Formats: structure tokens, sequence, C-alpha cells
């Protein structure tokens, strides 16, 4: 058994963390404070679980995670929420000054000033590990300590641990629930710096998971809580693999070479279904070839683009529940007959699929309902290059008139790498265009 | 009210649709950039499908398919006609036509069947067109296959090779070539709808089987006729002519109807194509919604059989229609979706 | 646990920032005894940003009383509040300045500035993270424009890593009680351009038509002016003083409203259904700057919404005035209007708005007072006043320049497209 | 359609579904990054306390 461990950056970063860990308590029968009744191994083991979860010679379980924000706001809200007794405030590290949404400060000012720290308390959970696999790291782009600390921490992180793996679940800044106008200036200074230390990045746009809870689970204006308990939901189906027993992408490595050809083009397309809401008197179940195609509508993607302008490049199927390989194939066969799925000339056209026989799981009181068979849909689809696009045009407004500039050089940052970073993107939508277009 | 913004702005369709929009006085034009619109009139190259649909609080709209160059260009259409099993390598209205590249290349494939005739020494003649031609230039028909690609590899760009209808329909008086040019709107909920209206655009000068030397005998294009042609507006004006008056050419001279002889077909071949490609194309549960304006251009041979021999995503009307396709533009692919306050001129195609 | 230092110099600052106490110390439940005696417990979860805690849950406004001459700071402390304040805190001269800014910043003021300075630094380091001051004062004296600048230029020399905002009340276009105001406003101006980070512009004149024409009192006095003023200063500073996120600091809050350092002058509005609100909240009559918006256009926008309503209409109301009247809102700034929402309300109200706006058409207000201070600098005009203190000619020459260069960059940006 | 790589346990099933075949910085570098930052801010710095000792 290989542990991996979570790092959760900022504001976003934590608050989708405490969601994630908070699931993965009820998928595995672990209580709020740390016991698991279901566990004969005490103060120790070897089972899959223990990939996330310590062992106390008590009998408590603790994450392998470790939470950094640099005002205390929110991480206090774990040390005192429902989970406090999970952790050790060791796993817990507060500044006392932010970011203020300005990549520049949280990367060169006040990353400097706390950087050692975080690795210290890393390398602690490091130390209790016997063969570790790598990271998985939570941020938003948007953020001042979401993009500029954590690509800092990312470089760091590639020479600690120079051979471990490093996976990203990063928030995409959606002007709904933005809370800065310079988001889009950290969403590419941080993916500039951080690309050639991400092994493979899920990006979630706010945007999709705004009116995926707008529409599906009636919800007239989603909160974060909302918004982060269909998160987690959809990061828990991605790890799954990680924390249960089978044999596709049971190591960080896998997710790699499964679903990432290309070392740049690590970034896949997650598609979710059912989203079904839980008040609703009740439903009659979907099929597998149902909310299998649900896969292919762009409303239910993590990220709004259109995948039959694309290529794909590789497809993960992840199911959960009642299912079986037989009506998978079925409705593979099905689908292929009526939607527009193009792979690229140099990869085959297939889908490695998991089946994990446990239903979903849903947070008592969340707005989600109890589904007896879900699906996640892992695609390398250069369709989502369609989301930086978007990003680097709202970058190119504002840098043409230098609109806040003065606020990065303020903190040392030189105008110089603003244009380096936007030089990157353009290769990376250039790069994005010879893979999936003519 | 409604905003919508310009980026094309040497298209002559929508240059009026923006002119009768404002007439609205329910219509506001922004400028190019300003991304807080209704509708975008969008250019014709790399248009910006990525960035639609993102805007909160605005259903936005846009004048053109993501995904339609496949079938409005002439490398692309030929691809699409023979792996599409909805519309066969063995088409029946589409003329045999091969791909090739200068200097997924069909050249050898092309003298297979040139060969093939030759042994039965059947008609012989083909033509070889491109996208980036204009001006009936870029443009070539002859008889031996040997120099009409030693005349592309001439080229850089990627062209086609297509039987020539050497037996057309033609006009009398004249013994003149025409074309059909048809206007078609697909709406946001690709309804298929069929301009009433169409025109032939005609050649002045008769056909003349015996050379393929002077392209206005040839190649019924408005500005090749209007350019190097005597006889240019001698039988209708501009080599204009109406359905009215082909369809009382057609019953005097062959006791037929256009409808009957000649429409039927045309309709098929629009569904079929348009159709075709409606699971690639179309917005029904997109985040942002298209329609388009499509001029498809057919040939009639002297046995009335229709064949299809391009189709063109940004095409121009004729100026005696401006007024009514324009306008119903408005009503139907418009204020389908931006309703204003308070007969039909399309055929709908369904399916 | 993110502090903030509150000044208040000169006659006006010191009224206005006197019933700012009020306002806030109501909202947050504290009387004038200090002691608090209030409903819920989101009052007291960020009390600390601008009050000290002291003895037996006494809370103490973080609060320094600056002024020239004792008249104005008697009548403070003799107001409904007047006993809330840390007596250490009231710093005051007896020589006043004059209506002469040369007096307030560079003689008079000079001898009392650091001994204001030293309560400053007191409060200062009781502070776990200081975050930044805010000074209340008038531009068209001799303290709160003489001294008030110079507290400004000396405190960023001790804490130039901090935010610096100011409520500065500004010559009004028609109405004037004094001659050289607008020496004393233009020579304030040019010092703030460089050493605030956020200053909100208010005038008289448009307070007082708010007050007689909307509020409908009969003959309204610098008290009802004030009340305007502390209600709105209580609204923008909302963000501040209850839990949020969006404008949540002083940092965060000129990240998102400066885009450019020198323009930082701000248009504060207030309001009074929810498309009611968000109708008042943008109408030229609603402002507190005697500019009107449609003669400019919006870098930035800040909509503060405070009670209990539907956010779903609040977020569809803000994006239709948006998108209704986009030729308002630069376009080469994306998503630049960012809305934020209380569910505490002011008193007397149930749902507020209060307005932040930067908008190229605060250059009508520099252009005033510029062609007033040219009208008399060119005739050297009462001058002697001012060089009789001590001054050089080429510091008004200075002070001119600036601004009539911070009027050609509003309009630069005013006129830039995509 | 091949279904290859079949792999089952107690907890589920894995498998692959082909449908048609083909056709780092230094740690020195780092900190030099990090201190040429720190050092802009203060020449920053630096520059308004000698204008304001002015
Ligand atoms: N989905 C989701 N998005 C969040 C959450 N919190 C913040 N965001 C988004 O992240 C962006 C703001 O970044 P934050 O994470 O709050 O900032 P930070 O990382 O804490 O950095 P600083 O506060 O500037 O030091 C906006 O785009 C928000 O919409 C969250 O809990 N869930
Ligand atoms: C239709 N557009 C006209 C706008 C009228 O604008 C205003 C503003 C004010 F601030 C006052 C005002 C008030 Cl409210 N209270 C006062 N107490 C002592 N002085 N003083 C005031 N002004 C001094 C100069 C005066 F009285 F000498 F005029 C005022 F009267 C009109
Ligand atoms: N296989 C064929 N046989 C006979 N004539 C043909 C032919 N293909 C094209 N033509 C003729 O040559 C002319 C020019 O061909 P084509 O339509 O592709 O040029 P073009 O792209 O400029 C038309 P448009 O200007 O409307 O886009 C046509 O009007 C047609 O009459
Ligand atoms: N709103 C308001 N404005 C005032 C008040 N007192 C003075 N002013 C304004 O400020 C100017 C006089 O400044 P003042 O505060 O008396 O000067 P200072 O004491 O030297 O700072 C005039 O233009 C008035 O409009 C007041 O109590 N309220
Ligand atoms: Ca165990
Ligand atoms: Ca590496
Ligand atoms: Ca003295
Ligand atoms: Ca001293
Ligand atoms: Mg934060
Ligand atoms: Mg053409």
């Amino acid at each position: 058994m290989r542990e991996c461990i979570s790092i959760h950056v900022g504001q976003a970063g934590v608050q989708i963390g405490n969601a994630c860990w908070e699931l993965y308590c009820l998928e595995h029968g672990i209580q709020p404070d740390g016991q698991m009744p279901s566990d004969k191994t005490i103060g120790g083991g070897d089972d899959s679980f223990n990939t996330f979860f310590s062992e106390t010679g008590a009998g408590k379980h603790v994450p392998r995670a470790v939470f950094v924000d640099l005002e205390p706001t929110v991480i206090d809200e774990v040390r005192t929420g429902t989970y406090r007794q999970l952790f050790h405030p060791e796993q817990l590290i507060t500044g006392k000054e932010d970011a203020a949404n300005n990549y520049a400060r949280g990367h060169y000012t006040i990353g400097k000033e706390i950087i050692d720290l975080v690795l210290d308390r890393i390398r602690k959970l490091a130390d209790q590990c016997t063969g570790l696999q790598g990271f998985l790291v939570f941020h938003s782009f948007g953020g001042g300590t979401g993009s500029g600390f954590t690509s800092l921490l990312m470089e760091r992180l590639s020479v600690d641990y120079g051979k471990k793996s490093k996976l990203e679940f990063s928030i995409y800044p959606a002007p709904q629930v933005s809370t800065a106008v310079v988001e889009p200036y950290n969403s590419i200074l941080t993916t500039h710096t951080t690309l050639e230390h991400s092994d493979c990045a899920f990006m979630v746009d706010n945007e999709a998971i705004y009116d995926i809870c707008r529409r599906n689970l009636d919800i007239e204006r989603p909160t974060y809580t909302n918004l982060n308990r269909l998160i987690s939901q959809i990061v828990s189906s991605i790890t799954a693999s990680l924390r249960f027993d089978g044999a596709l992408n049971v190591d960080l490595t896998e997710f790699q070479t499964n679903l990432v050809p290309y070392p740049r083009i690590h970034f896949p397309l997650a598609t979710y279904a059912p989203v079904i809401s839980a008040e609703k008197a009740y439903h009659e179940q979907l099929s597998v070839a149902e909310i299998t195609n649900a896969c292919f509508e762009p409303a239910n993607q993590m990220v709004k683009c259109d995948p039959r302008h694309g290529k794909y490049m590789a497809c993960c199927l992840l199911y959960r529940g009642d299912v079986v390989p037989k009506d998978v194939n079925a409705a593979i066969a099905t689908i292929k007959t009526k939607r527009s799925i193009q792979f690229v000339d140099w990869c085959p056209t297939g889908f490695k699929v998991g089946i994990n026989y446990q239903p979903p799981t849903v947070v008592p009181g969340g707005d989600l309902a109890k589904v007896q068979r879900a699906v996640c849909m892992l695609s390398n689809t250069t369709a989502i290059a369609e989301a930086w696009a978007r990003l680097d045009h709202k970058f190119d407004l504002m840098y043409a008139k230098r609109a806040f500039v003065h606020w990065y050089v303020g903190e040392g940052m030189e105008e110089g790498e603003f244009s380096e970073a936007r030089e990157d993107m353009a290769a990376l939508e250039k790069d994005y265009e010879e893979v999936g277009v003519d | 009210m409604y905003t919508f913004v310009v980026r094309d702005e040497n298209s002559s369709v929508y240059a009026e649709v923006s002119r009768l929009l404002l007439a609205t006085g329910q219509w506001k034009r922004l400028r190019k950039d300003n991304p807080r619109f209704n509708l975008m009139l969008g250019e014709r190259n790399r248009l910006p499908f990525g960035r639609l649909g993102h805007e909160p609080g605005l259903v936005q709209l846009v004048n053109y398919y993501r995904g339609a160059d496949k079938l409005c260009r002439k490398a692309s259409l030929v691809k699409l006609i023979k792996t599409s099993p909805e519309l066969s390598e063995s088409c029946t209205w589409f003329p045999e036509s091969y791909v090739i590249y200068p200097t997924t290349d069909e050249r050898e494939v092309f003298l297979a069947a040139y060969n093939r005739r030759r042994e039965g020494r059947e008609g012989n003649v083909w033509i070889a067109k491109s996208s980036a031609g204009a001006k009936g230039e870029g443009i070539l028909i002859s008889s031996e296959a040997s120099e009409l690609l030693d005349f592309i590899d001439e080229q850089g760009q990627v062209h086609v090779i297509q039987k020539y209808l050497e037996k057309p329909l033609l006009l009398e008086p004249g013994h003149r070539k025409f074309d059909i040019r048809s206007w078609v709107l697909v709406d946001h909920l690709y309804n298929i709808y069929l301009y009433r209206e169409g025109v032939l655009r005609t050649s002045s000068e008769p056909y003349n089987s015996a050379n393929f030397q002077d392209k206005t005998c040839h190649l019924t294009n408005h500005c090749i006729q209007k350019e190097y042609s005597k006889n240019y507006g001698r039988y209708e004006e501009g080599n204009e002519m109406f359905f009215e008056e082909f369809n009382q050419y057609l019953m005097d001279a062959l006791n037929t109807t256009l409808e009957n002889s000649i429409l039927l077909q045309i309709k098929h071949i629009i569904r079929s194509c348009l159709m075709c490609i409606e699971p690639a194309i179309s917005t029904k549960h997109l985040h942002y919604q298209s329609f388009q304006l499509f001029g498809f251009d057919f040939m009639v041979d002297e046995e009335l059989k229709v064949w299809l021999i391009e189709v063109n995503g940004a095409p121009a009307c004729a100026q005696k229609l401006y007024a009514e396709l324009c306008q119903g533009i408005v009503d139907v692919a418009i204020s389908s979706v931006f309703p204003l306050a308070d007969t039909s001129i399309f055929i709908k195609l369904h399916h | 646990m993110r502090e903030i230092v509150h000044i208040q110099a000169g006659q006006c600052g010191n009224q206005i920032g006197a019933k700012f106490w009020e306002v806030i110390s109501d909202e947050h439940g504290i009387d004038p005894t200090g002691s608090y005696h209030g409903d819920s417990d989101l009052q007291l979860e960020r009390i600390n940003v601008y009050y000290n805690e002291a003895t037996g849950n006494k809370y103490v406004p973080r609060a320094i009383l600056v002024d020239l001459e004792p008249g104005t700071m008697d009548s403070v402390r003799s107001g409904p509040f007047g006993q809330i304040f840390r007596p250490d805190n009231f710093v005051f001269g007896q020589s006043g300045a004059g209506n002469n800014w040369a007096k307030g910043h560079y003689t008079e003021g000079a001898e009392l500035v650091d001994s204001v300075l030293d309560v400053v630094r007191k409060e200062s380091e009781s502070c776990d993270c200081l975050q930044g001051f805010q000074l209340t004062h008038s531009l068209g004296g001799g303290t709160g424009s003489g001294m008030g600048t110079l507290l400004i230029s000396k405190i960023r020399e001790e804490y130039p890593d901090r935010i610096m905002n100011t409520f500065s009340v500004m010559p009004s276009p028609k109405v004037s009680d004094t001659v050289v105001e607008p020496y004393n406003a233009t020579l304030s101006v040019h010092q703030l351009v460089e050493n605030t980070d956020e200053t909100y512009c208010i005038d008289n004149e448009a307070l007082y038509d708010i007050c007689f024409r909307t509020l409908k009192l009969t003959t309204p006095t610098y008290g009802d002016l004030n009340h305007l003023v502390s209600a709105t200063m209580s609204g923008v500073t909302t963000c501040l003083r209850f839990p949020g996120q969006l404008n949540a600091d002083l940092r965060k809050l000129a990240v998102n409203m400066v885009p450019f350092p020198r323009l930082h002058f701000f248009m504060p509005g207030f309001a009074p259904t929810v498309p009611e609100l968000t109708q008042q909240m943008f109408d030229s009559k609603n402002m507190m700057a005697a500019c009107d918006p449609r003669h400019g256009r919006y870098l930035t926008v800040a909509a503060i919404f405070r009670g209990r309503m539907s956010m779903k209409e609040v977020d569809e109301q803000m994006l239709n005035v948006q998108n209704k009247n986009s030729s308002y809102f630069v376009e080469w700034i994306p998503n630049n209007v960012k809305t934020a929402v209380c569910d505490i309300p002011p008193r007397g109200l149930k749902m507020s708005a209060t307005f932040i706006g930067n908008s190229t058409a605060i250059q009508e207000l520099f252009k005033r007072i510029s062609e007033q201070f040219t009208a008399m600098f060119r005739r050297k005009a009462f001058l002697h006043w001012y060089t009789g203190e001590g001054m050089d000619e080429m510091e008004f020459t200075e002070a001119e320049s600036n601004m009539n260069d911070l009027v050609s960059e509003y309009q630069q940006y005013q006129d830039a497209t995509a | 359609m091949e279904v290859i790589e079949l792999n089952k346990c107690t907890s589920g099933q894995s498998f692959e579904v082909i449908l048609k075949p083909p056709s780092d910085p230094s740690l020195e570098e780092i900190q030099k990054k990090l201190e040429a930052a720190e050092e802009r801010r203060k020449y920053q710095e630096a520059e308004l306390l000698k204008h304001l000792a002015e």
C-alpha cells in the first residue's frame, strides 16, 4: 500500500477539502472522532483506505492532509467544526494577513515567509509513509493564496519530492461567485508557473457547478456549501480507485498514463451524472445507458465546452453502484451510434471502465438524492481549451491597459512575468489546436 | 431592449439585418468587443465560439453554426459525402469527385475511373476547383487528366476534381447554361426553412461543347458574365431569372412544373445535407444557440436531374430580394429567441 | 484582528466622525458607556476591527480626535456618545488654523502632529495585525485639509505598507463660506493623489439637495447632512465590520477598486422592492459628490445591500442595469461590478443599498476646483497669506499641474476602447 | 468490440473497451527568484522613504 497526501491551499482549497474528508469518512464508516468500527487492524494496516488515513494506537484514523491559508478565518472553522477531532493542530497552518487576491503577494511576499514551515509539516506526514505516491493539491485559480502560494509550493514539492506525482483540483473563476476583478491575472500566472510541475489537473469551472445546482437541484442562488457538496462527490468518485480495491487508477501514476499522453495537455474534462434533487418526492431510476449518455451532454460537465469540436485522446468511465460490464458495453455501443466521438489518429478509440459496487454516498441534509448507480467520466478532450481562450481574452483586455498591474509590481513581481505567462498559454492554446483540429 | 454586435461589416445580408433591427426601436448596437450582447452577427473566420454562452443573465445567439465548414467547403464536402453512411460514396445527386492535394489524397483513385471510361470512350471532361480561388480563376476544365493536376500541382492549395456536366439543360433562346441558387435558413431549433424565391444565375453565350477555353459559356458565376460578356443582360436583367418565369418556360417548353420538375430534388438534397450534420452542429442543449443562412448551388442536366455542386456558408442574396429574405431572418431566427412587443415566406422541410 | 485606526481632524472631520461612531455603535449594539447590549452575535464577531476591547468588556473606539482649536472637540465630548472615546485620544491645540492650509500643514499643525502620532503609535501597537487607517476631514478649511494631509504623510512614513483611506468633504460647485477654499482644496488634493489608497469624495451641495428634495427636510442643517454621511460611511464599511468575503478588508477592496494608483477617488451613493433599490443606487440624484455618472464611465463599482432579501433578485437586478447601460462601463475591465449582501440592516431601514463608484466623471469635480484655483493664482490673489507662512509659489504650481494631470488621466481612460 | 483486461474483486470490476484501433528549476534558482523580488520591493520602499525624508 502506497500513501497519498492531500494539500488544501486557500479558502476554496480548504472548504472543498473539508467537504471531501467528511464524505470520505461516511464512505469508509469513520466517525467524527476518527473511530472506525469496521476497522479490525488496530493502530495499523495496509488496507487501501489507509492510502488516505493514518492510524493511531488509540484507534483513531487521521487524514493524510495538510490545510494551509494565510488568514485564519477559514481554517479555524475546521478547528471548531464537527470533524475537528479528526485532525492534529499541526496539520492546520495559519497566517494572519492574506494575499489580497494578489498572486504576487501570495507567491513572493508572503509565500517566502511561510513556505518552509508548510514543507516541514508536509515532511512530518511524509515521514510516516512507507511508500509515498504523491500529492493531490486543492486550490483556486483566482485567490491570491490559491494561485500564488500554490504555484510556489508545487515548485518546491518538485524538488523535495522530485519523483512523486502531483495531481491538481483547481477552481476556475466564474463571475457569479467570484471575489475579485483580478482573477484572470491570477489564473494565468499560476497556470504558467505550475504547468511543468503538475502531472494531471482536474479543473472545475464554478460557473458549471453553479448552473447544475440551479437547474438540477432547484437552488435559486447556490452557496459555496452547495457547490462544495457536489464538487466533493465528483472528487470522491475520482479518488475512489485509490481508496478501494480495484485494478484501474490504483496509483497516481496511472491517472497520467491513462489520461495524459501529452504532458502539457494534462487537463481532463470531468462529467458527472445523475445529479437529482433530494426533495423531489422521487424519481424513477435512470438506466446505465441513460446516465452514461448524460456524460456527453455539456450541461453535465465541470467545464462548459463542446467536445464535438475537438478530439479525445483518452476516456475513463467510473461507475458506482448497481452496474455490470454487460450493460456498459451495450450503452457504449449504442452511444457511439448517435454521438460525435472522434479520437486522435495517434490513439485507440476506447474507454477504460471501472465499477465500484458501493452506491454513491450523500451527506445527510444535503441537496443531492441518494441514487443507486452514478457515473463520472474523465475525458481528455481538446475542447477544454475553450476555457483557456475565455480567460486569455479577459487577461488581454485588462493587460492592454495595464489595469491593476501596479499591485503586482508593488509586490516585487516584474511586468515581464505577465507577458511570459501569457505567451505560455498562447503556446498551450495552439498546442491544443494542432492536436484536436485539422 | 436587446443588444447585438456586428463583426463582419462586409456582409450584404446582415448589413441589412442590422439596419432592420435598429429600425425596430427594440434593438441597440454595441461595438465589436462589448461582450454584453444578446446576438452576435459574427465574422467569417475564427469566430470565437468558445466565448459565447458565458455571460450571466444574457441569452446569447449567433448567426453561424460551429462546424458548418465541413459542408461549406469543397474538400470538406467531398470527404463528408463519401465518408458519411447517410450520404453514400455512391451518392446519386453529387457529381463524381475526388479530393487531391498539390505536391488522404485520391489522385490514383481519380485516374482509375478516368481510364475506366476512356476504355469505354465515355465522356471524360473533368473540372478542378478550390476554396481559395475566386473571380472565375483557379478553375479549369479539360478532357485529359494529364494537365489538370499538372495544373493543381502548379498551385499549393487543396483542390477537388469533379466530373463535368457535359449535357446540361440549356435555356432557349440562347442555348445557354445556368446555375440555381436557393437560400436556406436553419434556426436555433434546427428547423430547415427554404426561401420560396430562388434565382437562376445564367450564362449569356451559347454553351460550346467543342472547347472549354473561354470560361463564359461554362461558368455561370455572376461576375465572369458581368465581366467578360457581350450580351450580359439581354434576355434577363443582370443574368438573373427568377422562379415565376422559369416555371413558365419549363411549362411552355417541356410540359412540366418547376416544383415537380426540379424543386423536389432540391428540397431532398437540402434535407439530406443538413440532417447529416445535425448531431455535430445542433445547439439544442448548448449554453449558446446558433442559426445560419446557407446558399445551395445546383445544376440541372438535360434529363431534369438536379446536381449539387457546392454549399455557401456566407452567401450573398440577389438585389431584388434582400428586403424580403432579410426580414424573414429577423422573424424566424432572431425574434424567435428574442420576442418583440405588442402568411409565410419559407418552406419548412420536416425531419 | 484586522484592526483599523480611525482619525478625525478639523471641525468637519470631528462632527462627521462623531456621528459615524454613533451609527455603527448602535449597529454593533454598543451604548455610550462602551458596554454591549445587543441581540445577535454577528454584532461582535468583527467588533475588533473598529473597537479596542478593554476592562469589563467595555468596548472603546480605536479613534483619535484632532483639531487645532478646542471648540469642536468640546462639542463631541458633550454629544450623545462623547463619553465612549478614550480621553487620551483627544489631541487638541488652541491657536486654530485660520482657514489656512499652510498653518495646518507647516506651522500650527507642525507643533501638534507629533503628539497625534504618539497616540496613533500606541493604538497601532495594541493591534494584532493592523490593517490601515481611515481619516474623516474637510479639504476646504485649514486643519482637516492642511494638518489632515500632514498626518497622512507622516503616517505613511511610519506605516508605508498599510492602507490609507479618507472620507473627504470637497468644495461644492456653487456654495462656499470661505474665499480661499480653492487654494486649500487644491493643495490637499495634490497630497491625496499620492498618499491615499481610497478617497470617498463628498460635497455639501449634493448632501443638501438629497436632504431637501428627497427626504423633504424643510431647513436642512449640517447635522442633517452629517447623518446622511455617517449612514453611508456605515454602508461602505459594512463588509469590513460584519462577516463576509467580498471586499472584506481594506487591501482587498483597494485591489478590486483601483486599476491605476492615482484614480482612487470614489463616488458614494445611498438608497433609499429590490428593483427599486438598484435603480436608486445608480441614479445621479443619489450620489454625494456632485458629479453626474452619465458624463463618464465606471472603471469599477462596488454595491452593498443590507437586510434580508432575495439575493436571487439582487443578482438579477444588478445584471440588468449592467446589460441595460453597458455604455457606461469600460469594456476592457471584465466583470468590474461586485455585489455584497449583509443580513443586518441599518436602523430605521430594512433594506439598504450603498454604492461605491470609481467613475471617470469625477473629472468634473477636479476641473471645477482647477478653474477656481487658476482664476485666483494667475493674479496671486490672497497668496501672501500662504507664502507668509513660509511656502514657495512653486508648491502651488506643482499642485496645480498634478490636479490637471489627474484630469487628463481620467479623460484618457474615459476614451479608451478595446 | 473487444473487452480486454477484465479484473474482478469483491468491491467491483475493471476492464477496457476498444472500439477501433489507431492509425525543472533548482532550489537555489527558486530562492534567487524570491530574493530578486524582495530586493525590488525594498528598493521601492527606500525610494519612497527617501522621497518622504525630502
Ligand atoms: N467552489 C468554491 N469556490 C470557492 C470557494 N471559496 C472561494 N472560491 C472561489 O475562489 C475565488 C477566490 O479565491 P479564494 O480561495 O477565496 O482566495 P484564497 O485562496 O483564500 O487567497 P486570498 O484570500 O486572496 O489570500 C473565487 O473565484 C471564488 O468563487 C469555495 O469554497 N468553493
Ligand atoms: C439647489 N442647490 C443648492 C444647494 C445648497 O447647499 C447647501 C449646503 C450646506 F452645507 C448648507 C449649510 C448647512 Cl445645511 N448648515 C450650515 N450650518 C452652518 N452653515 N451651514 C451651511 N452653509 C453655509 C455656507 C451657509 F449657511 F452660510 F450658507 C446650505 F445652507 C446649503
Ligand atoms: N461538375 C461541374 N460540371 C459542370 N459545371 C460545373 C461543375 N462544377 C462547377 N461547375 C460550374 O463552374 C461554376 C463555378 O463553380 P463554383 O460554384 O464552385 O465557383 P464559386 O465557388 O465561385 C460559386 P460562389 O461564388 O457562389 O461561391 C459553377 O457556376 C458551375 O456552373
Ligand atoms: N458636512 C459638514 N461639512 C462641514 C461641517 N463644518 C464645516 N464643513 C465644511 O468644511 C468647510 C469648513 O471646514 P472646517 O471643518 O470648518 O475647517 P477645519 O476645522 O480647519 O478643518 C466648509 O466648506 C463646509 O462645507 C460640518 O459640520 N458638516
Ligand atoms: Ca487498520
Ligand atoms: Ca516533476
Ligand atoms: Ca506656537
Ligand atoms: Ca516625541
Ligand atoms: Mg483568503
Ligand atoms: Mg465559393
